[PDB]
RNA sequence: AGGAACUCUGCAAGUUGGCCCCGUAACUUCGGGAGAAGGGGUGCUCCCUGGGGUGAUGAGCUCCGGGGAGCCGCAGUGAACAGGCUCUGGCGACUGUUUACCAAAAACACAGCUCUCUGCGAACUCGUAAGAGGAGGUAUAGGGAGCGACGCUUGCCCGG
RNA sequence: AAUGUAAAAA
RNA sequence: CCCGGGCCUUGUACACACCGCCCGUCACGCCAUGGGAGCGGGCUCUACCCGAAGUCGCCGGGAGCCUACGGGCAGGCGCCGAGGGUAGGGCCCGUGACUGGGGCGAAGUCGUAACAAGGUAGCUGUACCGGAAGGUGCGGCUGGA
RNA sequence: CAGCUAGUUGGUGGGGUAAUGGCCCACCAAGGCGACGACGGGUAGCCGGUCUGAGAGGAUGGCCGGCCACAGGGGCACUGAGACACGGGCCCCACUCCUACGGGAGGCAGCAGUUAGGAAUCUUCCGCAAUGGGCGCAAGCCUGACGGAGCGACGCCGCUUGGAGGAAGAAGCCCUUCGGGGUGUAAACUCCUGAACCCGGGACGAAACCCCCGAGGAGGGGACUGACGGUACCGGGGUAAUAGCGCCGGCCAACUCCGUGCCAGCAGCCGCGGUAAUACGGAGGGCGCGAGCGUUACCCGGAUUCACUGGGCGUAAAGGGCGUGUAGGCGGCCUGGGGCGUCCCAUGUGAAAGACCACGGCUCAACCGUGGGGGAGCGUGGGAUACGCUCAGGCUAGACGGUGGGAGAGGGUGGUGGAAUUCCCGGAGUAGCGGUGAAAUGCGCAGAUACCGGGAGGAACGCCGAUGGCGAAGGCAGCCACCUGGUCCACCCGUGACGCUGAGGCGCGAAAGCGUGGGGAGCAAACCGGAUUAGAUACCCGGGUAGUCCACGCCCUAAACGAUGCGCGCUAGGUCUCUGGGUCUCCUGGGGGCCGAAGCUAACGCGUUAAGCGCGCCGCCUGGGGAGUACGGCCGCAAGGC
């Protein structure tokens, strides 16, 4: 455009938008498990994933992934929410956090225990 | 109606050089002169001189060029490689001396209007004056 | 005291009621809906002040009014005349018409749409007839029929 | 003169 | 002409390459969303009724107290007033039987509109019409010959 | 969110105040504000600064400092230099508590501590010794300001877990072509050093107020007080004394083995796993960092992906359907005054802190002190006048105008001609016609088709006709007359910069469609029948209504396409054609085409009819889908449009 057109209308600011209504854009949010379930993956893959629908402190109710092999979540597990989607699963914008509240750590994992809430083996 | 007589002149010179004319004329005007005068003095053009087309004051501008080149396209290197108006009519540019541009790390020139007169970028600093940044040339 | 609990039904009755001021929704064919709704004023005294008619330009008389200060009672359109409001369905566009004496309506009628007959000694109606109406009109007219403001629309079937 | 899904390219 | 093949050229939305691709309906599931008799909530606006404290103005009289008596304080009233109440509008959010379409989903039903004259060139505004893609009419465009 | 406004705008006088003022009141006048964004909604304390960034920019306001605002919610005033007053007062609301029911007490957004909420955020410490504040002549009193210590890898910074030697190389473990290779100088072992711990010493921060002389002053002189703390630091003694995390398919530095088998799982993007995975998981080994390493969240970067610096719009997302034009934007050549913009100089200001430089302080460093420099920006003064502006004066190159001519399906109105179709009347004539891929429906002995004559009627204009002309687009074609728009050429006669563009506005705007009335030949959605097919709501055939035609009105969309906004200047030519001027195989102008200089382009391609080189102005774009959909608003009879 001309300069003058800029002096009028002007440049519209990008204004981006979120990927996670964990509300308050907090780093994590607590919640209780509403339902522990296992769901089929998407277009190119397959393998029933371990997931749970959690009711938030923020009055919400989101679905969240349970990472790692084997878990202990049940229809009343309080748990910590982490946020991070999953290409494989339709609308799942949050990870559960292994090793906090009623969510155990991955049993017997030796590699990268930090990401799977697992204490140091003696 | 012709918007900017200056951009025009500059352009006339650019459009002519590219085809390697000997001299393109231009509608005469006192302020237009200085641009040439300096533009020539610095060595960008063999020179200029008032003329007359069918009763119209104009200015012959004798273009300079480099020597012939060897090899494919013996295109003679230019003497004016670059020329461009800075302050336009739709956007006047004004600079303080404490902030005048250095064209092509000094190889280039930046003619500009000022209270003391039309001066090179260097002559600007010389007499320590700022003004309307007209255009740069290299 | 209660406030529809009555009862087919708020049937009857009560509420509201005039005027001045403020204020007033959806929807709407832009006119309406509206008096929507909801509220305020309303008497008497004293004082200052605007405009009009008569006349003379004024006085008196008379018409409409504006402002200030005060009085009394439970109460000021102090008695009489005097809308209860709102929301939302059905039918019918609408004002009208009707079963004189058990039915006023969703029934008829209506402007408007369509079909059809009729070329003038018209078709159609009354009359055995003469005749008359139609009309001292002439297809943008006249008779018959159905539908019935307005908006959108009104499909297929011609065997009987 | 119709249609042939769904896992193959260091 | 049927089948297989070679060279040139042309079209393509095809490229493990026409046993290619590919469209819309319907059927199933998930998801977000619009409408919807309404229902519930927040913020706000207008008009009115009630109105504390308090300043300010008048009185302080048929009464109180101080009084250097001239006045002062208490008390009386009035205006404003937080806020309450009433009625009526505006914006916004949540919720609702049902309903519209939309996105996604290794497989379903229907047909095959488009991509090659895609076997009626296609595409388009619009109008009618039909299970569905679509078809047809009028014009218009080549992104057709 | 497009209009808002009654103390609303202004005045006169009056109250009130430290004081100006509709701050408040009485009267008067009708005004004030708004696309340069009023009014409305959503959000938010603001700055010094902080963060990122090459910068321009973006984002942000924690701690420190400055200003504003509040003290459970709201209103009020009292005292006073000052308050509408956090730890004062009155009232209403909510909440807490006390009560002998009449009443009464309270406000941690001060320091601590509690609880609730939350992903999460500290000790009910010490001291007035310093500094600072209030009162006091003074002694001194108060000081959860403050100086300090305590808790948390929350951050930055310094440091430790040891230093040298130590095998052709222990065992263990992993790999292997079964020779060997790796962890690896790593270990053990050897000597050395000595965090921790231990004993002795032990601060600076503190001189003044005070008292003596000098006067009680100047000046000299004397003494008291340390919370941190027996801590920092110095001296002596002295033990080998925590290592973790992320990753190793590609981006991306780090490779093998087993297990596993679209499962278990991974995932930031691309993708990886379906028996043999450097991509899952374990192991051996490796890369990266280390009292940390990873994750999640948000900001700036990359992102020249909102482009001022620094982008675009023929086909990729994007030129408005087209014109007239308001506002605004932009503005040819000469001279003069002013000096607004602009440039320069001088000074004021731009606090401190911070940023950068230098040097010093604590063993270094972080942190800290001192000093230095510049800084955008605004205020005052002075100066320059080229460009911009502005007043004034002149010009003719832009634009407009006179006069004379030209081509043209440009628009409107009235009339008019022929050809064919159709129906009807007449004649003559008979056995089929028609239609298709083929055929049927259909028409036809009630005499069709084919042919001649006559009549009615409606629509469209063959050849000329084009690679053609006109128009702003949409579009415009027999002929004739009238009314009228645009444009081109010659003369260089007139005006004297009157120009260009154009948000909104207004006008035009194929076709289809809508209203009322008309008209209706041919054609033809829908509709019916025939045929094709698995089916055929279609293509083909027979029939056939609205419509197509006119008037008046409405609708306003499109592949309204060159898919290319307009105006001007500049940048080789070759050829074809329409139109004008000139004594002319030539030239000069305006138009429509093709091929091409240079150049532009992602390529195709464009190329004096630019998509090249430049300036002005408007419109538009900013991943595909959802969608030109939804809500709202506006317009419309409706369809529906913006
Ligand atoms: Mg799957
Ligand atoms: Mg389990
Ligand atoms: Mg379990
Ligand atoms: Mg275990
Ligand atoms: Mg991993
Ligand atoms: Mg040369
Ligand atoms: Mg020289
Ligand atoms: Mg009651
Ligand atoms: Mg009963
Ligand atoms: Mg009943
Ligand atoms: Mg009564
Ligand atoms: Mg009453
Ligand atoms: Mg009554
Ligand atoms: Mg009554
Ligand atoms: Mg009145
Ligand atoms: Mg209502
Ligand atoms: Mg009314
Ligand atoms: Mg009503
Ligand atoms: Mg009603
Ligand atoms: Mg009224
Ligand atoms: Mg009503
Ligand atoms: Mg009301
Ligand atoms: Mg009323
Ligand atoms: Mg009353
Ligand atoms: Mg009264
Ligand atoms: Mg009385
Ligand atoms: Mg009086
Ligand atoms: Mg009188
Ligand atoms: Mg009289
Ligand atoms: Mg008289
Ligand atoms: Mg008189
Ligand atoms: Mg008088
Ligand atoms: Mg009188
Ligand atoms: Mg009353
Ligand atoms: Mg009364
Ligand atoms: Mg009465
Ligand atoms: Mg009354
Ligand atoms: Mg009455
Ligand atoms: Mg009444
Ligand atoms: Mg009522
Ligand atoms: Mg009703
Ligand atoms: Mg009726
Ligand atoms: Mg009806
Ligand atoms: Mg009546
Ligand atoms: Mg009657
Ligand atoms: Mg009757
Ligand atoms: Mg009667
Ligand atoms: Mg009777
Ligand atoms: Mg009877
Ligand atoms: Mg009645
Ligand atoms: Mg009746
Ligand atoms: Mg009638
Ligand atoms: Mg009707
Ligand atoms: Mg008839
Ligand atoms: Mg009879
Ligand atoms: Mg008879
Ligand atoms: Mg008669
Ligand atoms: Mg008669
Ligand atoms: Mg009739
Ligand atoms: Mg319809
Ligand atoms: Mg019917
Ligand atoms: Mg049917
Ligand atoms: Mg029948
Ligand atoms: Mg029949
Ligand atoms: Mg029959
Ligand atoms: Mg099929
Ligand atoms: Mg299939
Ligand atoms: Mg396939
Ligand atoms: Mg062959
Ligand atoms: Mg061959
Ligand atoms: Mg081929
Ligand atoms: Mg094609
Ligand atoms: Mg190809
Ligand atoms: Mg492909
Ligand atoms: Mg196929
Ligand atoms: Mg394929
Ligand atoms: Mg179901
Ligand atoms: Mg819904
Ligand atoms: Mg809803
Ligand atoms: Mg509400
Ligand atoms: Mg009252
Ligand atoms: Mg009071
Ligand atoms: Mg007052
Ligand atoms: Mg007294
Ligand atoms: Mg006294
Ligand atoms: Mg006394
Ligand atoms: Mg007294
Ligand atoms: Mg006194
Ligand atoms: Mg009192
Ligand atoms: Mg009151
Ligand atoms: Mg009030
Ligand atoms: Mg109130
Ligand atoms: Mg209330
Ligand atoms: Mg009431
Ligand atoms: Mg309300
Ligand atoms: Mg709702
Ligand atoms: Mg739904
Ligand atoms: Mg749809
Ligand atoms: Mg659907
Ligand atoms: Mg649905
Ligand atoms: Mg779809
Ligand atoms: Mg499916
Ligand atoms: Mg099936
Ligand atoms: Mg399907
Ligand atoms: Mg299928
Ligand atoms: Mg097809
Ligand atoms: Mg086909
Ligand atoms: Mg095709
Ligand atoms: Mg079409
Ligand atoms: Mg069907
Ligand atoms: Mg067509
Ligand atoms: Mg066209
Ligand atoms: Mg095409
Ligand atoms: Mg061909
Ligand atoms: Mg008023
Ligand atoms: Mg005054
Ligand atoms: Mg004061
Ligand atoms: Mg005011
Ligand atoms: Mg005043
Ligand atoms: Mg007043
Ligand atoms: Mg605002
Ligand atoms: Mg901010
Ligand atoms: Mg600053
Ligand atoms: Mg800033
Ligand atoms: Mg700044
Ligand atoms: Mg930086
Ligand atoms: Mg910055
Ligand atoms: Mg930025
Ligand atoms: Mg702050
Ligand atoms: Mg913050
Ligand atoms: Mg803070
Ligand atoms: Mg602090
Ligand atoms: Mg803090
Ligand atoms: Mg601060
Ligand atoms: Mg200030
Ligand atoms: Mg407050
Ligand atoms: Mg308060
Ligand atoms: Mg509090
Ligand atoms: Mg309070
Ligand atoms: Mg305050
Ligand atoms: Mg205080
Ligand atoms: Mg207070
Ligand atoms: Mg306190
Ligand atoms: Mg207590
Ligand atoms: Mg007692
Ligand atoms: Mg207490
Ligand atoms: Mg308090
Ligand atoms: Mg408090
Ligand atoms: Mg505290
Ligand atoms: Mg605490
Ligand atoms: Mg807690
Ligand atoms: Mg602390
Ligand atoms: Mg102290
Ligand atoms: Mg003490
Ligand atoms: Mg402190
Ligand atoms: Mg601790
Ligand atoms: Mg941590
Ligand atoms: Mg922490
Ligand atoms: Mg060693
Ligand atoms: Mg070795
Ligand atoms: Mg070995
Ligand atoms: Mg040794
Ligand atoms: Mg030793
Ligand atoms: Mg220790
Ligand atoms: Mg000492
Ligand atoms: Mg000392
Ligand atoms: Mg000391
Ligand atoms: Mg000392
Ligand atoms: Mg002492
Ligand atoms: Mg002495
Ligand atoms: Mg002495
Ligand atoms: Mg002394
Ligand atoms: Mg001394
Ligand atoms: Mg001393
Ligand atoms: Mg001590
Ligand atoms: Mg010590
Ligand atoms: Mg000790
Ligand atoms: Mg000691
Ligand atoms: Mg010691
Ligand atoms: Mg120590
Ligand atoms: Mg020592
Ligand atoms: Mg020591
Ligand atoms: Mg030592
Ligand atoms: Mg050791
Ligand atoms: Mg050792
Ligand atoms: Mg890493
Ligand atoms: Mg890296
Ligand atoms: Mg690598
Ligand atoms: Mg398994
Ligand atoms: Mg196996
Ligand atoms: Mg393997
Ligand atoms: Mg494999
Ligand atoms: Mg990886
Ligand atoms: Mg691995
Ligand atoms: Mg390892
Ligand atoms: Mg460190
Ligand atoms: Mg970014
Ligand atoms: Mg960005
Ligand atoms: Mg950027
Ligand atoms: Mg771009
Ligand atoms: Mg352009
Ligand atoms: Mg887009
Ligand atoms: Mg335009
Ligand atoms: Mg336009
Ligand atoms: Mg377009
Ligand atoms: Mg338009
Ligand atoms: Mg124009
Ligand atoms: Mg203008
Ligand atoms: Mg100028
Ligand atoms: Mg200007
Ligand atoms: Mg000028
Ligand atoms: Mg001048
Ligand atoms: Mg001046
Ligand atoms: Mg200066
Ligand atoms: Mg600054
Ligand atoms: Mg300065
Ligand atoms: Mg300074
Ligand atoms: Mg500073
Ligand atoms: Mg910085
Ligand atoms: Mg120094
Ligand atoms: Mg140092
Ligand atoms: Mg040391
Ligand atoms: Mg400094
Ligand atoms: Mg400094
Ligand atoms: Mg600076
Ligand atoms: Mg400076
Ligand atoms: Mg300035
Ligand atoms: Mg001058
Ligand atoms: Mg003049
Ligand atoms: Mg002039
Ligand atoms: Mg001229
Ligand atoms: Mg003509
Ligand atoms: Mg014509
Ligand atoms: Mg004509
Ligand atoms: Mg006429
Ligand atoms: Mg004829
Ligand atoms: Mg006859
Ligand atoms: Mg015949
Ligand atoms: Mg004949
Ligand atoms: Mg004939
Ligand atoms: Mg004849
Ligand atoms: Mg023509
Ligand atoms: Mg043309
Ligand atoms: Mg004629
Ligand atoms: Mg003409
Ligand atoms: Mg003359
Ligand atoms: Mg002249
Ligand atoms: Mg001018
Ligand atoms: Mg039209
Ligand atoms: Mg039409
Ligand atoms: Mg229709
Ligand atoms: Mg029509
Ligand atoms: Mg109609
Ligand atoms: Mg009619
Ligand atoms: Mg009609
Ligand atoms: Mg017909
Ligand atoms: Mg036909
Ligand atoms: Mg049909
Ligand atoms: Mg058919
Ligand atoms: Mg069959
Ligand atoms: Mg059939
Ligand atoms: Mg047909
Ligand atoms: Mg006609
Ligand atoms: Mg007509
Ligand atoms: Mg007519
Ligand atoms: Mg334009
Ligand atoms: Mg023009
Ligand atoms: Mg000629
Ligand atoms: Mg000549
Ligand atoms: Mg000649
Ligand atoms: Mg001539
Ligand atoms: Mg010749
Ligand atoms: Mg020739
Ligand atoms: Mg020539
Ligand atoms: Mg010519
Ligand atoms: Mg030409
Ligand atoms: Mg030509
Ligand atoms: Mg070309
Ligand atoms: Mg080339
Ligand atoms: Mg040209
Ligand atoms: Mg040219
Ligand atoms: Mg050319
Ligand atoms: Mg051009
Ligand atoms: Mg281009
Ligand atoms: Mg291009
Ligand atoms: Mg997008
Ligand atoms: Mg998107
Ligand atoms: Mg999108
Ligand atoms: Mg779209
Ligand atoms: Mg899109
Ligand atoms: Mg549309
Ligand atoms: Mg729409
Ligand atoms: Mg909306
Ligand atoms: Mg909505
Ligand atoms: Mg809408
Ligand atoms: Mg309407
Ligand atoms: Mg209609
Ligand atoms: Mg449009």
């Amino acid at each position: 455009p001309t300069i003058n057109q800029l002096v009028r209308k002007g440049r519209e600011k990008v204004r981006k938008k979120s990927k996670v209504p964990a509300l308050k854009g907090a780093p994590f949010r607590r919640g209780v498990c509403t339902v522990v379930r296992t769901v089929t993956p998407k277009k190119p893959n397959s393998a029933l994933r371990k997931v749970a629908k959690v009711r938030l402190t923020s009055g919400y109710e989101v679905t969240a992934y349970i990472p790692g092999e084997g878990h202990n979540l049940q229809e009343h597990s309080v748990v910590l929410i982490r946020g991070g989607r999953v290409k494989d699963l339709p609308g799942v914008r949050y990870h559960i956090v292994r090793g906090v509240y009623d969510a155990a750590g991955v049993k017997d994992r030796k590699k990268s225990r930090s990401k799977y809430g697992t204490k140091k083996p003696k | 109606m012709l918007t900017d007589p200056i951009a025009d002149m500059l352009t006339r010179i650019r459009n002519a050089t590219r085809v390697y004319k000997e001299s393109t004329d231009v509608p005469a005007s006192r302020f237009k002169e200085e641009i040439l005068r300096i533009l020539a003095r610095e060595g960008f053009i063999k020179g200029y001189e008032r003329v007359d087309v069918d009763g119209k004051p104009y200015l012959r501008v004798y273009l300079k060029y480099g020597p012939r080149r060897q090899g494919p396209d013996p295109r003679p290197e230019q003497v004016i490689h670059h020329i461009r108006r800075i302050s336009k009519p739709g956007r006047r540019v004004y600079v303080g001396v404490k902030e005048i541009p250095r064209v092509r790390r000094g190889l280039g020139i930046a003619i500009l209007s000022t209270s003391k007169g039309v001066l090179t970028d260097r002559e600007a600093r010389k007499l320590g004056v700022g003004g309307e940044l007209i255009c740069e040339v290299w």
